[PDB]
């Protein structure tokens, strides 16, 4: 339902959206560098209200992705952890400037501090350092505060030390199942049930430990949707990697079933990143759609090209629908992002779509190439694609273009089967259809009018089209050899006999007459030529027997006029009337043995010149 | 594109034989056509060919014997065969005309033309 071109507005992001796209094709092709998830950075960042901020955001989420061998999970808390981050240096050792986060944000104007409960040492709450540093992904730091502080958190916690360092020198981010069972029963013995603990202490337990999976929120240090993606995120393992599923188990499966049960009533101005951040890539790109189908299908292809995945093809064949007629090349442009599944079925989604582009916008010299003056072909943009398009063939494009041209022949349009059967190089077809269009031309044609005009050209005029085949085809030993010896013959005719009645146009009466003699139709020679030629009729191609008649009315025509100029001195006037009579009623008589193969006026019209002469 | 050969058969030296071809499948009227024939062990090779608008071209092997036309309105190419003789003996087939034999690719199933004494 999108249309382009209504407004300014709508059309120019068009066109910076189909630039991106343009070069990621480039890039593509030249198994290049380019990012596309920065390039929409750039353009998202200078705009903005909330959907994109939102639109902008998610960007920022599919670029971090980049390079990255994808789990999920990983990618999902590592985009959390290093946004935090990020923001506790906006704010401003990393643990300097997170312990300044937290005198500035947790603390009232009191100095009182906001959460109560606090395990405070030196005026630090080493809990909340020890879990902002997690929440940072500064692990290594975070196991370092709690070092330090040893001396100053008595026995119980004194414990959870070597569970850290475990769950720190790893890279599950687990613990070894005799050390999971210790730290859930001192969670269960002394923690969870506290009546005055540190919130921030039950959080990194919760967190190092998956204890008490039951109860997956601490909401008391849940401040933020970031947070309780996070803290989600923190708890999910695989189901092959779960110690006691028959006891507890959370899995990726888990966290995205309860995304979607809350739907985004629960999700603020956070639901498509949420979405992505959960791996719902489908709902993501569907959630798109309710506010930006433009920016829905880009970050399709922000999600294709990272190999995460409406179905891809239809997403692009649908957007294209607006602009195919308007802008054939960035349609192909949008078609060609197809094989970015690499399907099986994909690859021919694609030639299907292509083909339904050739065949309904006709827009064949874009689409398919056109000829050059030389007669050597200019790729079309299809062509230009074809790497992409993962072609076993060309054949493709062979195929595409012969069924474009019988659809041409079918509906009638000859320019247009004349171009495309030349770009399929079908070119004893193309002089057979060129020949036709001459022939019917030099027939059909009113005889006193003009054939070829001060502003025709080679493309639209059939004698000027003729004339460019020829000069372009015949000597040219690849092509010629191709065009049947006869089909190279009618031509030539044909355009001698275009000559002849431009000469005749332009009253050159003796030169029309001598040109005709050499096209050996007409019996020009002597009695017996009258006989000859009209046995040959019979036997005259379908393009030449339809221009006898008018053959015959210019040379009856001629030797009128000459014969007055003749009447209007020299020696032997006399001698050239009668040979010029002479001719006439060889021609008279050939024509009454052939007139009732002739149109019903042609033989009424000569005798009315013969008799006149 | 379907070429259905018929006529010919046996039939004694100098003899009378027309071959003839009904197409379907392809347009007609845009191609030249061609008559090949094919002797028992010997390769494919072109009799004759004709235009659209029915020029046509022979073979030395068959110039004044043979006659090639066409009907663009049924969409037949006939090949009259007339003093035949036993090296005319072979498959007739009937295809687009194309500079060389061999990349056709695309024929029908012939008429066999026998020519006894």
């Amino acid at each position: 339902r999108l249309n382009v071109n209504e407004n300014n507005i709508l059309r120019e992001k068009f066109e910076n959206y189909a630039r991106i796209v343009f070069q990621f094709n480039n890039s593509r092709q030249a198994n290049g560098n380019f990012d596309i998830a920065n390039e929409f950075i750039s353009i998202l960042s200078s705009a903005n209200g909330t959907r994109n901020a939102q639109l902008l955001e998610s960007w920022k989420i599919l670029e971090s992705m980049k390079s990255k061998d994808i789990n999920i999970v990983e990618v999902g808390k590592q985009y959390l952890e290093q946004q935090f981050l990020q923001y506790t240096d906006n704010l401003y050792t990393n643990v300097n400037k997170i312990k300044s986060f937290i005198d500035t944000k947790l603390k009232k104007a009191d100095k009182s501090w906001k959460i109560s409960n606090l395990t405070v040492i030196n005026g630090v709450p080493i809990w909340a350092l020890i879990f902002y540093l997690l929440r940072a992904g500064l692990i290594k730091e975070a196991l370092q505060v709690l070092v330090e502080n040893k001396a100053n958190i008595k026995k119980v916690e004194q414990s959870f030390l070597t569970y850290f360092k475990a769950y720190a020198s790893s890279k599950d981010h687990g613990l070894p199942v005799e050390y999971s069972t210790k730290l859930h029963t001192e969670y269960n013995q002394h923690i969870k049930s506290s009546l005055d603990g540190d919130p921030y202490r039950l959080a990194v337990y919760k967190l190092i430990g998956r204890c008490d999976l039951s109860r997956k929120n601490i909401p008391a240090v849940t401040l933020s949707i970031e947070d309780w993606l996070w803290m989600h995120l923190m708890l999910i393992k695989e189901k092959d990697a779960e110690n006691d599923p028959v006891y507890e188990r959370y899995s990726l499966e888990d966290f995205q079933n309860i995304i979607i049960s809350y739907g985004p009533s629960r999700f603020s101005n956070y639901y498509l990143q949420t979405l992505l951040l959960s791996g719902l890539y489908g709902l993501a790109i569907d959630y798109t759609y309710t506010f930006s189908e433009m920016d829905a299908v880009h970050l399709a292809i922000g999600l294709a090209s990272l190999k995460l995945f409406i179905r891809f093809a239809n997403i692009l064949a649908n957007y294209t629908k607006s602009f195919r007629y308007s802008d054939p090349r960035v349609a192909v442009e949008y078609l060609v992002l197809i094989t970015l599944n690499e399907g099986p079925t994909d690859v021919e989604l694609c030639h299907e779509a292509l083909r339904e582009l050739v065949l309904e916008t006709k827009e064949f010299t874009v689409l398919l190439g056109k000829i050059g003056r030389d007669g050597a072909r200019i790729p079309g943009v299809i062509e230009e694609r074809q790497p992409l398009l993962h072609v076993r063939d060309k054949e493709f494009l062979h195929t595409i273009t012969e069924q474009a041209a019988r659809r041409a022949d079918e509906d009638g349009r000859i320019y247009d089967s004349i171009l495309l059967y030349q770009l399929a190089e079908e070119y004893d077809i193309v002089i057979t259809l060129v020949n036709s269009l001459l022939s019917d031309t030099l027939s059909a044609s009113d005889l006193d009018q003009p054939l070829v005009g001060p502003d025709d050209n080679s493309e639209t005029n059939p004698v000027l089209l003729a004339r460019r085949m020829a000069s372009i085809y015949f000597d040219n030993a690849g092509i010629s050899r191709q065009i049947h010896v006869k089909n190279k013959e009618i031509c030539m005719l044909l355009l001698n006999i275009s000559s002849i009645r431009e000469l005749y146009f332009n009253k050159q009466w003796q030169e029309t007459l001598s040109q005709m003699e050499l096209l050996d139709l007409l019996p020009f020679s002597d009695e017996l030529s009258a006989r000859k030629k009209a046995q040959d009729f019979s036997n005259l191609d379908d393009n030449i027997v339809k221009n006898i008649p008018n053959l015959l009315i210019i040379t009856l025509s001629c030797i009128s006029n000459m014969i007055h100029i003749l009447n209007e001195q020299s020696s032997t006037k006399g001698q050239q009337i009668d040979s010029l009579k002479n001719v006439a009623r060889q021609c008279m008589i050939y024509a009454g043995m052939i007139q009732y193969r002739m149109p019903r006026e042609t033989y009424s019209t000569l005798i009315n010149i013969d008799v006149s002469l | 594109v379907q070429l259905v050969e018929t006529g010919g058969g046996l039939v004694q030296a100098g003899g009378s034989l027309r071959l003839s071809c009904a197409t379907s499948g392809f347009n007609f009227r845009l191609r030249t056509m061609g008559w090949y024939r094919q002797a028992p062990g010997k390769e494919r090779e072109l009799v004759a060919s004709i235009t659209s608008g029915g020029s046509t071209d022979y073979a030395d092997s068959v110039k004044g014997r043979f006659t090639i036309s066409r009907d663009n309105a049924k969409n037949t190419i006939s090949l009259e065969m007339n003093s035949l003789k036993p090296d005319d003996t072979a498959v007739y087939y009937c295809n687009i005309w194309a500079p060389t034999t061999a990349a056709i690719t695309n024929w029908g199933q012939g008429t066999q033309v026998t020519v006894s004494s």
